[PDB]
């Protein structure tokens, strides 16, 4: 492989593929942090050109992560397809873009192609797509799933009720569900993040939860978004299970900062096909986001979109139900403004639809960050055009508890309307039958969650 | 006329042909989730609008926003620096932040007792409002129950500019066997009073991960009572010191 | 009127009318650079409260250049429904914006609703939407005009052909016209902003453009950007008619900057009905843009959004097919970054939709500005979902003459394929006879102007 | 191997399967206009992103060049200072940029000769390079044709951080009665070196509005050669003093 291109006169030299993958990203402030971006635009493009140029070969056999160091490395490595590999393995990263976003190029042959990837080639062509190319590349790459409600359909978007309270509060948490059901929000799934990780509480939330669903009647999943080992207690000592979560990271060293063994994975697959309440085949729940690893010493001088891809590569093992990343969840020091979050949360969505899992995005900022409201509106819809499986809904998009902005109620409702996209089937049948939605739109009566009393 | 700061404008009901009026009262008063408020088509209504951005240009002063030196001189504590200058690279550097600067390390020798059982450190971290509201109403308690009932009580230092990971250097220079973090964890939109605790056994800066640590997040007025949270920090620590048992390597 | 708010305690008095309309809006550097942006972020929400509290009466009989002294003014004032207005005249800002906003109201509500404001009010509106509620809310108001050409039916999206050259090289010219062509653009116009102001030289260049569209018979319009005096002469003395363009300013100050009277634009409009080579009944082209009041002096101490908003209440008086603003034309002395050129993108779009005209827009920025290419697609993606009529094309958006990037071909097949929109009714029909367009999408031989011969 | 800078890559290819390869050639060779690179789905070609995105590099670092004064002072040039200090600051204030500063009244009114038929002015504007690559092409045989069968000719100067209506102020201090201003417009993509003429006759700050210039633009090598560009303006100056009108004022 060639590690050097001249550009206007000049020669870059690069060290090794982990430089060319790390300098070729758009400018944001974690990969300066990480000490890995580029010195200058000059360098950026000549990392691009570079990288363009290298095989499908080149960039997987040099993981960022070395085979024996790293089961990370080891799950991406094995689950390869290898005459999949073998048919690309010659192919540059440029003619694997241009694959990709050719319209001769159909969803059942992607469906092989992305077979013989790894996460870091996957990572490869995302570097070297523009804004549009990461959209419309992800729009024509759908990924459909099914628990109780088929998501990531195309003409469908769904949306996570997130009823987050400070107290774990079953009142608070009731009058956030109401409220996201009147708008049409979850769909993707009902999942709060408790206060406690503690089987009691656990199960008490749970049943707050499906309290709501078993009332109505709700085609929907129920999740509390503690650490899966607690998760799985709760189930097997017979709380209701619907989807079993878990934050991920793209190395083993950042796994073990998570506290997460791969095993517990597998674990929470067979809990979930002995004890949960879903009709469909898929039931797991992972949560992804840039700068995750940096913050963990797990990166090993990689920058954080190769991590991030690396992410989608172990969800991708699992067959998870939903995955999103929480693209400006952390803060200024991974991704500063709306331009980087933006750029990341395409990267993320595009990298996510192309590895093969059912992406989503939580389109989000920290008041810490460079950032406000409009820039969740901004990214909501252009990643609603790029198909993105799901959003967040909460109240106004007020987190009371994580400490955050997402996308409100309002913001579902909105993006369904404007693009003509109608909920998961089995729940706009449901919103249906309670008069909260016509023909994909709010009715007279929706948004208010006076209706269900 | 109204103040959108007001309680009037926090109780404020948009939904506009009600079904049942009476619940909508209850199901804003049920929480402080912002519900209720209704829509214009499928957007939020302006007032809604208007009490969200309002609290966006409050909640965006209160971040940077930094504690008097002379406050944490009359707290009667000892302050000390990370590595960090300023409040511009504390958003901006966190591996900085996770270390003690030159000077902080030998002022930690001189003035603070040595191999404590339980060490307590105070961060403004990500909020200053977190520990300024909260500290008179955890930190006596606190104190109280560690040593009154128990047992060797390190010192209660301030951190100025500090993360999370600092406590692994602490514990290592003081020879700690539980370090007590409490740290103002980053403002929400309407909320800057919430703090959390940040527990390990026993700290090894190149070994102790995250997940080695005991996380007690959302004390405040609103949450768990900065009175009780106080309580439930000593027993976390009667019983780490126990079973030697770090964060997810605790029972039960 | 109240001119006064108290936020977190705090009194907010402002001046007048003029400085809570400055004030209210999002941060930009023109603003600043005015004189008259809000000092802090609670003052700007203090701004959008007194605004949202104001009455469409007290902005109404508040325009910031008064009756007597402009000739925009009283062409915006005389141009009132005044049973329209009576109408709405005690709404609050507050709840037109939720009208506007409201699934309740409909296209023909809308319709007589709008004869009843004035520009200032159009921009009052706009200062207190929030980025989904200037898509949202253009969405909904859909304008349709004729030329050869129908623009703005919902479901459709067109695109200006603009190949400009650095010596008018007829060659040049004919070659950028095959190639546009060939992605499906040119349904709005093809229009040449020329190097030379001269009758000979714009008659030679229309000669161009028309030889191509009489040769393949193209539904469509040719046009060339210079003065509207040089144009009606141009075509006077024989050149084939299309569109007549004229840039036009939100005070007679600024119309005096640019060369402009009235009775010129009334003038096009009788050279029009009796030259010009168009089937329906629109046949004016203006362009738009923030800042260009205030570098000429002409805002009058008003910030570059109202006096932008006086723009389209100019246009609507002479029914033009099409305007666009050129949003990032001029540079980061007036929009500085992305956030910036995307909100005033966003705003220039729903204050057009309002006002009811045809209202595109240039997604464009310069080279000393901080943006690139990545923002242009973003911000044509958002403002497709708001059903923006049309965007520009060229070669990659390189303008060789102008000194600027704008959307590429590439872009509006993009966005077209995106969002399942088709071109206009008429042009996608020749596409179709051409075989370069089957089912709203580019065929294998597209993109390829060797087509053509 | 490939630059992306190089005439190579400039003149590239990239319709795949072209219905008339030897159009597609002389269609690439008769525009600077980036045609011809074909497409992957309705995006462009990697190729084609990869020039786009090196050339603006390039067109970045332009914008902020700026002329040494060494260059300035040995072109046999009075350099003269508007009232900005920075490039940062000329990027932001296009006011200060339309007004000399306090010394800039006087070096001009000390050392520039009073009361001109023709007065030149230069100014680096936008772009440094349009100035610096055209100037010894366009001054000298403009400065001939104006005194070279005319009448009097004024002094030249170099106007540093200059905006176009600086030169209704030079008008007015030096009574000039044409007063034609050479200065960089916005750097282009592919391209920095163009060049504009902006002028008056007789301009009053307080009267004339913008489109009482005569502009012509786009003076380079690949636009109107300055060589030829230079006679254009010198009659441009003849047609201006004898119809005693500016800009739109002038006849045909
Ligand atoms: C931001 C955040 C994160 C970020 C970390 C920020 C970073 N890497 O810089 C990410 C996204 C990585 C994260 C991940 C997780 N987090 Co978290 N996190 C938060 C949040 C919103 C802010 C905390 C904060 O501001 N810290 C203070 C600042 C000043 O310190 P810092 O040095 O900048 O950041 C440190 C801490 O945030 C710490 N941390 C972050 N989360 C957690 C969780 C646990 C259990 C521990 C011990 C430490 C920890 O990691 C950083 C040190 O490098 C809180 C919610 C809240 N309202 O506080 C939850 C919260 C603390 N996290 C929670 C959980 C459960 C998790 C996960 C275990 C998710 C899961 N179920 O698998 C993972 C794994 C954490 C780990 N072991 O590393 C729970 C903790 C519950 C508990 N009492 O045990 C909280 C309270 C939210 C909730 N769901 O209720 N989280
Ligand atoms: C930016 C720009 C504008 C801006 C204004 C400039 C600004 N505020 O920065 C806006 C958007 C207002 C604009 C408007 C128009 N412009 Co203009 N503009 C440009 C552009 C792209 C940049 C010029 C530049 O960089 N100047 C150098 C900088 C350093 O000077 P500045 O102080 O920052 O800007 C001053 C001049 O640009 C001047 N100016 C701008 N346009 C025009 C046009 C004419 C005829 C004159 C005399 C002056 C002038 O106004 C500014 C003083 O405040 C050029 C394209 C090019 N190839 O350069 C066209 C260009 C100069 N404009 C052009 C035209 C025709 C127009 C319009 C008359 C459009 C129309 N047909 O109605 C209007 C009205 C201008 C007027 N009479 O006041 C033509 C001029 C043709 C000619 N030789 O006469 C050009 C050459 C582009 C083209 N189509 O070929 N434009
Ligand atoms: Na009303």
């Amino acid at each position: 492989m060639k590690l050097k291109t001249t550009l206007f006169g000049n020669v870059y030299q690069f060290k090794d593929v982990k430089e060319v993958l790390a300098k070729a990203n758009e400018l944001r402030s974690g990969d300066v942090l990480a000490g890995v971006a580029a010195a200058s635009s000059q360098e950026r493009v000549a990392a691009k050109q570079v990288l363009s140029e290298m095989t499908v070969a080149d960039i997987r056999n040099n993981p960022v992560i070395a085979y024996e160091d790293d089961c990370v490395t080891r799950l991406i490595q094995d689950d390869v397809n290898e005459t999949a590999y073998n048919q690309i393995k010659n192919w540059s990263i440029s003619e694997l873009r241009e694959y990709v976003l050719s319209d001769e190029t159909s969803v059942d042959d992607i469906a092989f192609t992305r077979k013989g990837l790894t996460s870091e080639v996957v990572a490869a062509v995302a570097k070297i797509c523009s804004n549009a190319d990461l959209i419309y590349g992800a729009k024509k790459m759908p990924v459909i799933k099914k628990a109780n409600t088929t998501i990531g359909i195309p003409g469908t978007f769904s949306a996570r009720l997130q009823p987050n309270d400070t107290r774990d509060d079953v009142q608070s948490i009731a009058a956030q569900i109401y409220e996201g059901l009147s708008f049409g929000v979850g769909d993707a799934v009902i999942g709060v993040n408790p206060v406690t990780d503690d089987v009691e509480n656990l199960s008490r939330v749970l049943d707050t939860i499906y309290g709501v669903i078993d009332k109505f009647n709700i085609p929907t999943q129920g999740c509390v978004l503690a650490h899966v080992t607690t998760q799985i207690e709760a189930i097997r000592r017979g709380a209701p299970g619907g989807l079993i979560f878990q934050s991920i990271c793209g190395s083993e060293k950042g796994l073990k900062e998570f506290g997460v063994e791969l095993a517990m994975l597998d674990e929470a697959r067979a809990v979930g096909a002995e004890f949960n309440r879903i009709a469909g085949e898929n039931c797991l729940y992972f949560e992804t986001g840039q700068g995750s690893a940096l913050s963990a010493g797990a990166n090993f001088g990689a920058d954080q979109v190769t991590m991030e891809a690396r992410n989608y590569g172990l969800a991708r093992h699992y067959d998870p139900f939903i995955v999103n990343t929480v693209v400006g969840f952390i803060g200024p020091e991974y991704l500063y403004n709306d331009r980087q979050i933006i750029r990341a949360g395409l990267e993320d969505h595009f990298m996510g639809k192309l590895s093969g899992i059912s992406m989503g995005c939580d389109c989000c900022y920290t008041n810490h960050a460079d950032a406000d409201q409009n820039l969740n509106e901004n990214l909501m819809i252009l990643l609603a055009t790029a198909g993105c499986n799901y959003i967040m809904g909460m109240p106004l998009g007020d987190d009371i508890m994580l400490n955050y902005q997402t996308t409100a109620f309002h913001d579902t409702a909105t993006v369904r309307q404007l693009l003509n996209l109608r909920p998961s089937p089995e729940f706009e049948r449901w919103l249906e039958s309670m008069g909260i939605m016509a023909n994909g739109r709010l009715t007279k009566r929706a948004g208010d969650p006076s209706l269900f009393f | 006329a109204l103040d959108l700061g007001s309680a009037e404008a926090k109780a404020w009901i948009g939904v506009e042909n009600p079904h049942r009026a009476d619940v909508l009262t209850e199901l804003r008063r049920s929480t402080v989730a912002r519900v209720c408020t209704g829509r214009a088509g499928p957007r939020p209504r302006t007032q809604a609008l208007l009490r969200f951005l309002a609290d966006h240009s409050r909640s965006k002063d209160t971040v940077l926003k930094e504690v008097p030196e002379e406050w944490v001189k009359a707290q009667g504590l000892l302050e000390v620096r990370s590595e960090i200058s300023d409040k511009n690279l504390y958003l901006t550097r966190p591996d900085m932040g996770r270390r003690l600067c030159a000077e902080a390390v030998e002022a930690l020798k001189a003035q603070c007792v040595a191999n404590p059982d339980v060490q307590v450190v105070i961060s403004d971290g990500l909020s200053t409002d977190a520990i300024t509201v909260n500290y008179e109403e955890i930190l006596p308690p606190l104190m109280a129950g560690l040593k009154q009932a128990g047992l060797k009580v390190g010192t209660p230092f301030f951190v100025r500019y500090g993360r999370v990971k600092i406590e692994d250097q602490i514990g290592e220079i003081l020879g700690a066997k539980v370090v007590i973090l409490l740290v103002g964890e980053r403002p929400g939109l309407g909320q800057s009073e919430s703090l959390s605790c940040y527990a390990v056994y026993s700290p090894r800066m190149a070994t102790t991960v995250e997940a080695d640590r005991t996380c007690i997040s959302n004390i405040h007025q609103g949450g768990t009572p900065p009175v009780e949270a106080a309580a439930v920090i000593v027993d976390l620590a009667k019983r780490m010191l126990e079973q030697k048992a770090s964060g997810i390597n605790m029972t039960r």
